[PDB]
RNA sequence: UAGGCCCAGGCUCUGGGCACUGUCUCAACGAGAG
RNA sequence: AUGAGUAGCGAAAGAGGGGUGAGAAUCCCCUCCACCGAAUGCCUAAGGUUUCCUGAGGAAGGCUCGUCCGCUCAGGGUUAGUCGGGACCUAAGCCGAGGCCGAAAGGCGUAGGCGAUGGACAACAGGUUGAUAUUCCUGUACCACCUCCUCACCAUUUGAGCAAUGGGGGGACGCAGGAGGAUAGGGUAAGCGCGGUAUUGGAUAUCCGCGUCCAAGCAGUUAGGCUGGGAAAUAGGCAAAUCCGUUUCCCAUAAGCCUGAGCUGUGAUGGCGAGCGAAAUAUAGUAGCGAAGUUCCUGAUUCCACACUGCCAAGAAAAGCCUCUAGCGAGGUGAGAGGUGCCCGUACCGCAAACCGACACAGGUAGGCGAGGAGAGAAUCCUAAGGUGAUCGAGAGAACUCUCGUU
RNA sequence: UCUACCCAUGUCCAGGGUGAAGUUCAGGUAACACUGAAUGGAGGCCCGAACCCACGCACGUUAGUGCGGGGAUGAGGU
RNA sequence: GUGGAUCCUGAGUACGGCGGAACAAUUCCGUCGGAAUCCGGGAGGACCAUCUCCCAAGGCUAAAUACUCCCUAGU
RNA sequence: GAGCUGUAAGCAAGCUUUGAUCCGGAGAUUUCCGAAUGGGGAAACCCACCACUCGUAAUGGAGUGGUAUCCAUAUCUGAAUUCAUAGGAUAUGAGAAGGCAGACCCGGGGAACUGAAACAUCUAAGUACCCGGAGGAAGAGAAAGCAAAUGCGAUUCCCUGAGUAGCGGCGAGCGAAACGGGAUCAGCCCAAACCAAGAGGCUUGCCUCUUGGGGUUGUAGGACACUCUGUACGGAGUUACAAA
């Protein structure tokens, strides 16, 4: 029950994906900021 | 699975299903995490029949709308059980 | 022998751009697709510092590499077919020959040949050129991992015969793929720098 | 559907001659779209 | 609001009869006409994500209309041991224990792991529904694994067997050029079943349509490469080795070896097949029935096969595989017979109105097949199978603009 | 995920012409030269489809679209 | 409580040089050094003496203060 | 204490005075991802090993637990070195791993524009920002002090001193402290020197190792030697004042 964008582009997920965001302190900062704003969608 | 009655959810009653039922094939809605052998054994236990073959599909959810709001229906797992020359699951339809 | 610092100084196509400092220098030579840009990488325990490829003509300038700040490594384009315009194929040869004829800091030249086959005409017409200007030469036979172990001594004999290598200069069997003969090459380079 | 020829020199350039033509003397009619 | 009922509304071929309906140029059917045809045809990717089928619908949307739609709404629809991916392998690249250079943030980097666009690996022909079809049904196969079983043949730590993380081999690869052998394919003669024309004339060497078939396994065959073949010594290849080397002889000119496209019988008393053809079925029209089914010519852009010759730039790697002993070893090998075989994708569009881009199109979109005549040709013109008539019209035929023709 | 350059692994290029080196044959040259044949099939070779081109040149209009020109076995395209 | 015969009261520290740091100079850090210790020391801008206060190189302590993503009652 | 099955329709079928719906306290269940931790990974998914159980003649299938790294404590062994040691293995660990409240506070690093009408320092500013550590508060804390008195006596915060002293191309500007008035109000413990016990080198002695008494101080105190005084019926306390 969601919306998916390019569910086959692997490079999209390897650049802007959740596991790449969680692999460095700066990406975790990005995720923290987006959680603070209240975004419905975190990362790709 | 723990109890086989958790593998089978409900039968499917359509025109295609009624057509297949005359070839001794029965269509069930199945728990989305159950595999072929699980369904085979559950049908064995519940109805006391002999099972020859099982085939399974996966179905995506459909987009629906009621007024302004939009959503999706649940995913489904469908199984077509072919019995051998044995008894007949009485679905009492 | 224990490289701990390595970087590229400058890529040059003219004598003006040649670096300065008086450090000893070692040059490379060979065919276009023989593994000389990877010989450097294997010596200094680096992966793709001198970029390599399986398409002939990856190195197109003169690249200088400082090794632990005592010497330079010179990467040159190779001769033969080069997957580039015919006009630019002879500019590389002229650029290389001018640098070799000049540049007192040039200690010795490492010429790399393919062990699998007998050296081409160009390899001999480069060995003669280096022996005629009186520059010490170290001959390296790379890609020794493509040959069964029991034929190295057979192929090396043909390599020596075709290039008519003078008894003095040794032939080190090398492999940038299994790091074979690395210490011997270092030792030879060290000897050639001081002596 | 599908290259204009010939005689020159200079290495592609300048040529020259011929052929040919609505480029024009000078425009007229016809077909289509607006 | 004005500009203004103005500019637009793009190619490109339609015409009539019938139907439905409140309403028809535009929707459905029929008929003729016209356009593409190295595609505007067939299949199948990437990508999209229900757009697919049936019934209903006339808000909105669709450069006009609309009874129609890729639009709206309700129900439905996707079946795998063999197809593709994972319980297999590695490339570029990524993560990179320990480790090194660091005062440090850091930088470099090995073992290892991940990672297809490549390598390994078992199924074919028909039929069927409104929507799935090497998945369902029929008929014939194959692969891996397991014994309640049945046989056969061996062997008892004298030994039958199993055999490596080690040794050797192999997987294993480019381009160009020219012979050869076949087959897909394309056209004559037999044969089959229709016909005999009303516009002058044809029982006529007249006209029309048709003229086949899998994987599997039992054969034999082009051709190709040969490693020349054997014996010893050999032990070298870290241990070992009967394996691979390496020497020494002997015979070798054809023995042997390893690979082969295709053809013949079997699969098949099966299927398909021109054309006949109901009940009436819910009057679509199918259900159902079914003839001959060959030889000849020509022939590849496909296969043998990167096989041969020439060239240098030498056109991945690893696993699966085959061997050799080291080693394990009292119970085992080979046949049947009976069983087991999971997860993910599977609808639909794929030169397109489903994708991409969109001045909104007449654009773009890996790959496989790609017929005939005239032709060197996949050019060009007209056609086959097949698809389509492209989405505002009617009619007038001034100036002027653009594209053509003639002088 | 545009664009510049680069890496690994796949894949595409209808047809026609030209004729290099070498080899054989002879003549011929002391012999090479050469001569003539025959064979041979090389090339950022020629003509030209598919394909490619910040190559002009329009157009209508923010990148496009068309009309010439060029390459088209290679410094080739994808 | 009386005494005070005899021991203790916080080691490379207190202080000095050596450089930068910082910037007679000022301190920080390193870079070398290097005492005393009750009759003992440290201070009162420097030094030299008088007087005045204190006892370094061990550790632990609430309260008064700062702010509120939140919860309750209100303005 | 009489209706109820949320929004929120409808349309069915039901529950409830033998007491529902509802409100509050305490519990139970709690799929998958996520620090995510069995391995891998494009987060919401794939693929495993061990033990026990279900099931099959057996293979195949299913269920329930365990399986990351680092640190600590041990236990063994134990590369270099024999022991030892690196290590390995084994165990025991509600250990720590991440989040946030865009606030408050400790520590480390640390701009530039601007202004000085220009620019020489300076100012902006130890600000923005980044990194590490936390706690409900936090460093701060009981004088080798202020200072000059008839002296006060820990720390912190507010008023005043004062936009003064002072520092300043002494220009822009920056900018104190003490006294006085208030809020809150408590100060303690160890080491050292001495006594008692055991051992471990040393020859007894000696001398350090530990454990119990000892003692917290500056117009010096303690040890030490000797006096009274006690070991309770009194005092203190988990908020420092040992501890509970």
């Amino acid at each position: 029950m969601k919306r998916t964008f390019q569910p086959n582009n692997r490079k999209r997920s390897k650049v802007h994906g959740f596991r790449s965001r969680m692999s460095s302190k700066n990406g975790r900062l990005v995720l923290a900021r987006r959680r603070r704003k209240g975004r419905k969608v975190l990362s790709a | 699975m723990k109890d086989p009655r958790d593998v089978l959810k409900r039968p499917v009653i359509t025109e295609r299903s009624a057509d297949l039922m005359t070839e001794k094939k029965y269509t069930f809605e199945v728990d989305v995490r159950a595999n072929k052998t699980e369904v085979k054994d559950a049908v064995e236990s519940i109805f006391g029949v002999k099972v020859d073959k099982v085939n399974i599909m996966n179905y995506k959810g459909k987009s629906k709308r009621v007024g302004r709001y939009t959503g999706m229906t649940s995913r489904r797992r469908k199984a077509i059980v072919k019995l051998t020359a044995d008894s007949k699951e009485i679905e009492i339809f | 022998m224990k490289v701990t610092k390595s970087e590229i100084v400058i890529s040059a196509v003219k004598p003006e751009q040649y670096p300065e400092g008086g450090l000893p220098e070692i040059a490379l030579a060979g065919r276009s697709n023989v593994g000389k840009s990877s010989f450097i990488n294997s010596l200094i325990n680096r992966k793709n510092l001198a970029r390599t490829s399986s398409k002939p003509g990856k190195t197109q300038t003169l690249n200088f590499y400082i090794i632990n700040d005592e010497l330079h490594f010179v990467d040159v384009p190779g001769y033969g077919f080069a997957k580039v315009s015919k006009s630019e194929r002879e500019a590389w040869g002229r650029m290389i020959e001018t640098y070799i004829t000049t540049r007192e800091e040039l200690k010795a030249v490492v010429q790399i040949v393919d062990l699998r086959h007998a050296p081409s005409n160009d390899d001999v017409q480069m060995y003669e050129f280096l022996k005629y200007y009186g520059i010490p030469v170290i001959v390296i036979a790379t890609k020794a991992d493509k040959i069964p172990k029991g034929k190295w001594d057979k192929h090396a004999k043909v390599v020596r015969q075709t290039l008519n290598i003078d008894p003095e200069d040794e032939l080190i069997l090398f492999s940038s793929e299994t790091k074979k003969g690395k210490d011997e090459a270092w030792g030879a380079i060290k000897k050639m720098i001081n002596r």
